[PDB]
């Protein structure tokens, strides 16, 4: 590289922040969103204890803080400590000054408009960028499939949203956005753990749950079957060993947390599982588009990274849709980063490139610019 | 050690005898003329000190540049010379990596052996291309090739 | 508060150095001993602007230290 | 090669970190005077226009603000940029710093005191 | 006197005995810690063996747990293929 | 030295008083900490006796003496005693007057405020020091070993204590403080040799008992198979020369004396051994720092030096402790003057130089100053 | 007589402290020797565990293959059934 100036393709995302360079392949910097103060009163004199670990660094010394993750479910409710993740997403993690690089967040579909524009906002005065775009979070995993129809369901940790988009032309009166993600399946897992006798109640000790729940759970393509062979033979028990020893035995609960997927009764949630919201999203649409929407969903968003997601999906729409249509569920191996894979490329397009929030733009019209043509 | 053995060296041939007979008051009935943990455990127990061989050793291969595990009459001078400490803090750190970097004039975070070399010729002294070489290969453990900043302070780690 | 706080830092500098300046009642000898106490002002200025560019490269120095040393600790 | 070689490459050491200190004085000393030398001008307001002179001290006072405005930004940079240095200086301190503290050792005393220890009563002259 | 010399030699008797047997417990002892030294090390390295092959066998649990459940997959597939 | 001023570290202990200045390897001198009136009548005029002679000198006419301690388990029952004994520690063993010297003490843990705030009241009223500074005896054994985290056993003479630190953040609610110690082990063992024969009643007598205990018993590997070598071969009976005479042989009272450190059962205590203890101050710890704390397992104080405790621990806590997790126990050979080194370590940080009670302060708010922010 | 006596008691001081410098020499001697041999057990241990991890790693890499193997037909039979 040399002249010339790159974007940064940023992701605030509810989870992981993931962030780099437009044009490559893969987010340059991917670690935890979570600030977390530390709690105990600290002896040693001269240790350098600071005041607040930002990032991965508070993934390392989580035995002593109580972290804390600013993003709720897609909307932001601790402003300070998002504006401290992004200064040390730009500083230390990519050592880019924002003063010379345009910024492509994201944002989930339905979101408050005040989030936005405290969003543009800080990240013009604070930080002084040139120029900031935002975009929503579906468009981007649509961009990265290659595809330019299609139904996405990006299932992330904050927020599940459902966007339909046809031939380029977007839908909005399909959106379906449920809020049942991943965080919801942590709490829900480290609440059915305690059937057993583990008990995890600290800040820090969801971190372990959310561990367990990665390298352990998967989605069952039949759910009663599964309740019944788990109930008679033990071949399922799954052991899983603690950051100090004294291993577990995940029985039953292993496609009991992602099951709540399908019916959010579990977790008290009145809403259709989201092999439904897809569905009910489809037929909003008009009757002609129909068949191309069945023939290209696609998943995205780190959820939907389940081991045997993309066959009861499948399994559930084929139940409820039409014997005609064929159904076809796209489920990349690069499911995680596809929508910073999207944002990638949207930012190295060049038709792309008069549609920034240029700086002057905004100082003449406030921060309510994000609403205008400029979206 | 350095800083003892450099005064010892700067001893004429009459100081060394002198050094020498001072050896002999505390060498009373060594076998090798080395000083091992019974002659200086002895010593320190008519002293009204209390210690461990463990300290001895210490000092020994503070001095011991064979690795044989004794300490002969030079080893045993380092030994004398250890009764009394001048060699402390280091100077200033922030001095030293200050004039560090001004060593560093392209500023790669390491020296180079041109500036180095470039630094002499200032100087302009006699150089010892063998000496040289022992001070790059102690510095350079890891065999980068530079002096670094953590390499270049344990080449003055103890030293003044 | 952010926005507030880029406000507040230009703007109070700017109410901290801006002064009620009326330059016409004053004579020559006033005039010319304000113009003097600006001067003074500018070279202040300036020092601590050179001292600030001294230090952004002694900043820069360490930063490259700082890597070189993260690279040695691997 | 010899211990007094050593001495010397030590005093050596301690000559070119000298050298260096005095090459850092003369570098301030140059960039006091070019700082001196470039920067302004001085001003001769004998019997002039004094309305005239009066706008000109308010052109002036308007060129001073902007200097303070961009002096102030790249202060408040400055201070950002030496907030991250000792944050990162403090992560090295946490990852690598430990156990390196020196100390001094003075249970041993002198040689003097040794000598006459290990000589005992005859240990008057010396 | 005589009793007095007598004392002086069975003194004498008792120094040779202990510096005897002092010598050769340090030289065993010494021997000790050399078997003590080489020990550790094979110890030491044998952890690390261990450690490394953890950690091949959980990449290859997590390649076999991927590659089965896409068979599986697959041959359900496949039978509502036929 | 010249100019300047140096600390004075002193280390009130119950036992040893250990003292010197900051800054060195070793502790300058080094006493028992008693003061015995004389008893008997005294018949020779002019001799110059004194009326009490305290710390090394009443280790030497203790034949006709009542030697009592001024500190019973921590805590300081007989003040004027206390005084005496740092008047001389002071003025005779260091030869420095206080007024133009700071002073560091230290204190156990979880002990009595009462002893604390009188403690400070006298070194700023009677020795009138110009600042003064009490620190808990644990953390300073953690400074000596150069670590950063770990646990500490440290068990004196009158009280053993159990701090667990991680990252240099004290855990508060971690600390078991047990009160057996080496003062209740002499007894015990004057009480068992009593089973020979040997009866040692007096209070000087009591330093005797003390010595033996110091210089043959041992902590056994094995309790059961120790008890039945003992009990039928005769190679572990070790001999010892009384003060003046008639040696005493020492049978399976060698490792019966040190055991009641692991089943305080013996001399009827309730609580677990020091090996169980420690692992539930352990477990009271969160789930993610308690790897670092069985690897970094730190012995400290003079009861901690019986020839083959460290080995019996290790054995315990792995017996106790998860299979997986490694198990290591610091035992470095300067153990008796771990506190006092790590005392003298905190007391030449330049960092710490902000920290001590300075007399202003305490002119201004009385001696409940110590548990205020200046600890 | 008394100079042999005096020198009589010198000597048994020294025999004293001779005896206390080798007791100590054999009790540290045997308490490495038994630090040795717990560290000969704890290396047989690991040596029996990496033997058992490395057995695991060939038994699943053999399995890996098979199933690959395996899975790679369905594909072939799933697209031409497709
Ligand atoms: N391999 C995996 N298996 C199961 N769940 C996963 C996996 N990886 C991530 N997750 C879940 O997805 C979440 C991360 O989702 P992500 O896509 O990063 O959210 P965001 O949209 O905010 O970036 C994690 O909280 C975790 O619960
Ligand atoms: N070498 C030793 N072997 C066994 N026990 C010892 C040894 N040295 C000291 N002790 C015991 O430890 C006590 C001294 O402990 P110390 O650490 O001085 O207590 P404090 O914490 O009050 O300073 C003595 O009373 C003695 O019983
Ligand atoms: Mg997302
Ligand atoms: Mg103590």
């Amino acid at each position: 590289d040399d002249e010339e100036t790159t974007a940064l393709v940023c992701d605030n995302g509810s989870g992981l922040v993931k962030a780099g360079f437009a044009g490559d392949d893969a987010p340059r910097a991917v670690f935890p969103s979570i600030v977390g103060r530390p709690r105990h009163q600290g002896v040693m004199v001269g240790m350098g204890q600071k005041d607040s670990y930002v990032g991965d660094e508070a993934q390392s010394k989580r035995g002593i803080l109580t972290l804390k993750y600013p993003i709720e479910h897609g909307i932001i409710t601790n402003w300070d400590d998002m504006e401290k993740i992004w200064h040390h997403t730009f500083y230390n993690e990519l050592r880019v000054a924002p003063e010379e690089h345009p910024t492509l967040l994201t944002e989930a579909p339905l979101n408050p408009k005040a989030n936005r524009e405290k969003m543009t906002q800080i990240m013009f005065e604070t930080f002084n960028v040139p120029a900031m775009y935002v975009a929503i979070q579906a468009v981007l995993s649509l961009y990265a499939s290659g595809r330019t129809t299609g139904i996405v369901l990006d299932s992330g940790d904050g927020v599940t949203h459902n966007v339909p988009i046809y031939e380029g032309y977007a839908l909005p009166h399909a959106i379906m956005r449920l809020d049942l993600a991943g965080r919801d399946l942590t709490d829900y897992l480290m609440k059915i753990l305690t059937e057993r006798g583990y008990s995890f109640v600290t800040t820090a000790e969801r971190e372990i749950v959310r561990d367990i729940k990665e390298k352990l759970c998967y989605v069952a393509l039949d759910f009663e079957n599964e309740m019944a062979t788990a109930a008679s033979s033990s071949s399922l028990e799954k052991s899983y060993e603690l950051p100090d020893g004294q291993v577990i035995t995940i029985g039953n609960e292993r496609f009991r947390c992602p099951e709540t997927l399908f019916q959010p009764s579990f977790i008290g949630m009145e809403s259709a599982g989201i092999h439904e919201t897809t569905y009910n999203s489809i037929m909003k649409c008009d009757i002609d588009i129909r068949k191309d929407l069945y023939a290209n969903n696609v998943l995205s968003g780190g959820t939907t990274m389940y081991p045997g997601i993309a066959d009861r999906m499948q399994k559930e729409i084929t139940a409820l849709a039409p014997s005609t249509m064929k159904i076809k569920i796209i489920a990349p191996p690069e499911r995680k980063y596809s929508v910073w894979i999207g944002g990638s490329i949207l930012a190295s397009l060049s038709t792309f490139q008069q549609m920034w929030i240029s700086k002057q733009e905004y100082d003449e019209a406030g921060p309510s610019i994000v609403h205008r043509k400029c979206f | 050690d350095d800083i003892y053995k450099a005064a010892v060296e700067q001893l004429t041939e009459e100081q060394k005898n002198e050094f020498k007979a001072a050896f002999d008051i505390f060498v009373l009935g060594a076998e090798d003329g080395c000083i091992s943990t019974k002659e200086l455990g002895k010593v320190m127990r008519m002293l009204g000190q209390n210690p461990t061989p463990e300290e001895l050793q210490e000092m020994i291969d503070e001095v011991d540049e064979d690795g044989s595990g004794t300490v002969d009459f030079d080893e045993f001078l380092v030994m004398m010379v250890r009764c009394m400490k001048d060699d402390s803090k280091g100077k200033s750190e922030e001095e030293l990596s200050d004039l560090f970097r001004m060593f560093d004039k392209n500023a790669d975070g390491y020296i180079d052996l041109e500036e180095l070399k470039i630094m002499l010729q200032a100087t302009g002294e006699t150089i010892t291309e063998d000496d040289i070489e022992e001070l790059m290969k102690d510095g350079d453990k890891n065999n980068d090739g530079r002096i670094d900043y953590d390499e270049f302070l344990e080449f003055m780690k103890g030293v003044e | 508060g952010k926005r507030q706080t880029e406000r507040e830092k230009k703007k109070k500098i700017l109410a901290e150095r801006r002064k009620v300046l009326a330059i016409d009642h004053l004579n020559e000898d006033q005039l010319r001993e304000k113009a003097k106490e600006l001067w003074q002002s500018i070279y202040n200025l300036e020092a601590e602007k050179f001292d600030l560019q001294e230090k952004f490269k002694q900043q820069k120095y360490e930063i490259n230290v700082l890597r070189n040393r993260i690279n040695d600790n691997q | 090669i010899s211990a007094s070689r050593k001495l010397q490459l030590k005093t050596l050491m301690l000559q070119i970190a000298k050298q260096e200190l005095e090459r850092e004085a003369e570098e301030r000393r140059g960039e006091k005077g070019r700082a001196l030398s470039t920067r302004c001008q001085p001003l001769e307001l004998a019997g002039l226009s004094f309305a005239e002179l009066q706008d000109l001290c308010r052109q002036l006072h308007a060129r001073v603000d902007k200097v303070d405005e961009e002096r102030y930004d790249v202060e408040a940079k400055v201070t950002k940029n030496i907030t991250e240095i000792a944050d990162l200086n403090q992560k090295i301190f946490d990852l690598r710093g430990k156990f390196k503290r020196p100390t001094l050792r003075r249970v041993r005393i002198s040689a003097d005191a040794m000598m006459q220890a290990l000589l005992g009563a005859r240990a008057k002259e010396t | 006197a005589q009793k007095d010399e007598e004392k002086m030699e069975i003194q004498e008797i008792q120094l040779k005995e202990a510096k005897h047997i002092a010598e050769d417990a340090d030289r065993k002892y010494e021997e000790v810690a050399r078997k003590l030294v080489i020990i550790e090390s094979d110890l030491e390295r044998a952890e690390e063996r261990a450690e490394l092959s953890e950690g091949k066998c959980a990449e290859l649990e997590e390649e076999l747990k991927t590659v089965t459940n896409n068979l599986k997959s697959l041959e359900a597939q496949a039978e509502k293929y036929s």
